[PDB]
RNA sequence: CCUGCGGCUUA
């Protein structure tokens, strides 16, 4: 049959490790995200 | 001393329990088959 | 007539006393369904696989003292509680209601039960004998005790004159381990005296007897 | 069906069991009428509703 | 040294356990009483399942091995059973206090009858038949553990005791039977309190007595 | 006693 939308996607070892390793990347180049501070 | 005997070591109820136990399994392996399959 | 009433933690200011046990061999080790106990002697693989010795670990110290204390004539006459602190910290209050087996098989089978349980029932279905206080057995027990180690090396005396000399409203406190090689050290925080009955080394059987034998004769008991 | 909230039915003689439902939590049924919808739901005490 | 049954002059306390349960059977190996391994062996022979309590006699060993008057050499160890056979042990001997362990010693104890000791030095476990009267001092008097007399004080019963006169007692280590095991041996009657007491409570509770008595 | 993640099974 079919399906109607996209319920809970289950994570695991490999889906955390993907994000593991971009974020590896993403602190070990130090780009960040940030709120910027206005002046006057 | 009033003595107690040591107490040491009907088929309907844990059939529903264990019923219940096997859909859930069922239910979650399919769901995720399924849903996978059909990304 | 009839027997005296329950001794345990509730009779508290009557005559009570507490005899303790510690320092045995006292877990859960399931073979791979059901909870066995650790046999020295019975397994070779799994008693050297867990870690214990042969000659330290000792499961049936706490059979041979509830069937050399269970019996006691003191005990009938309303006077002792039993507190067991295990090797894992498990601390158990039994009260004079009932009485083990001897057999070893048995007595293994029913602390096997307590073990996977923690709950032992009467056949009267009216009084759960094995309480659990809050541990340790100081916790919760009489409010007024008296506790002393009765070591082979501490000053020996005999058992008449001592028990004499407490008072009826006390609750005097033995503790015993059974160890094949170990010391008068297992309930020594705990104890507030050291005394002696025996001038030769025993077990917590023979010791936890003498000591029986004597309360028996100290207030007619 | 043959019990309705808003936007919400209860449905029955489709499935006779509860494991049925839970095969096809997430499936669709579409009104005779034509309305989309899905399942959502198993009712326990109800056999197959 | 240790008081043995060869010397009748001394008085050496006999301890006689009766009606202990020590039974074998044929499987090929000889195998000893047992309650909680072999329930078939006991519903097919001819015989009861409540026959089964060979554990008495060794905590009795267990429960006099260590004892202070054991340690002194005085307590000499008798034992008859149902089946006929009489065991004899010093205060010296020694066996693993391991039931497990035990069952090997039993075994061997039923199937040699004479251990030499694992020291090879002294057979610990001497094998001796009917009667026990030969064992004990010529001057000797036996007490029979039952409820029937009045309870009498160990130490007032010990302290008119002579030194010569020796002291048989009996303990029945059955878990069911009657004080009569022995009535033609014994020739008085003791008890320990009105309340309940055990066999081997009841020996341990005399080895006090005697400590108390007789400085041990 | 109902019920959310973990054993084993069912047609």
């Amino acid at each position: 049959f079919d399906r109607t939308a996209k319920p809970v996607p289950v994570i695991t070892s490999e889906v955390t490790e993907s994000l593991e390793d971009m974020i590896r990347r993403r602190i070990q180049d130090s780009n960040f995200d940030d709120l910027q501070r206005r002046t006057l | 001393i009033p003595t107690h005997a040591p107490k040491y070591e009907d088929r309907t109820r844990s059939e529903i329990n264990k019923m219940k136990a096997q859909l859930k399994k069922e239910r979650k392996f399919t769901m995720k088959e399924i849903r996978k399959d059909a990304k | 007539p009839q027997a005296p009433p329950v001794l345990t933690s509730k009779d508290k200011i009557t005559k009570r006393m507490i005899v303790v046990l510690a320092m045995a061999s006292l877990e859960t080790h399931k073979i791979s369904d059901k909870y066995v106990l650790l046999n020295c002697d019975d397994h070779q693989g799994l008693l050297k696989k867990m870690g214990r010795d042969i000659s330290e670990a000792r499961p049936d110290i706490t059979h041979q003292c509830l069937l050399t204390l269970l019996d006691s004539p003191i005990n009938k006459a309303g006077k002792l509680q039993v507190y067991i602190q295990t090797s894992r910290g498990i601390l158990i209050e039994v009260n004079p209601t009932v009485r083990i087996p001897r057999t070893f098989k048995r007595f293994s089978g029913l602390m096997v039960q307590l073990l996977h349980k923690l709950s032992i029932r009467s056949v009267n279905s009216e009084e759960k004998l094995l309480k659990v206080i809050k541990n340790p057995i100081t916790d919760h027990l009489p409010t007024k005790c008296r506790k002393v180690t009765l070591s082979f090396d501490a000053p020996v005396i005999r058992v008449q004159d001592y028990i004499e000399k407490l008072d009826d409203d006390e609750s005097i406190c033995v503790f015993v381990g059974a160890m094949a090689r170990g010391k008068d050290n297992f309930a020594d925080e705990y104890v507030d005296e050291k005394v002696g009955l025996s001038n030769y080394p025993l077990s917590a059987s023979v010791a936890c007897s003498k000591f029986c034998h004597g309360a028996e004769d100290a207030w007619n008991i | 069906p043959y019990k309705i909230f808003k936007n919400t039915a209860f449905i029955k003689d489709m499935f006779s069991s509860a494991m049925e439902v839970a095969r096809f939590e997430g499936a669709q049924i579409k009104t005779v009428s034509g309305i989309r919808g899905e399942i959502k739901r198993a009712l326990s005490k109800p056999e197959g509703h």
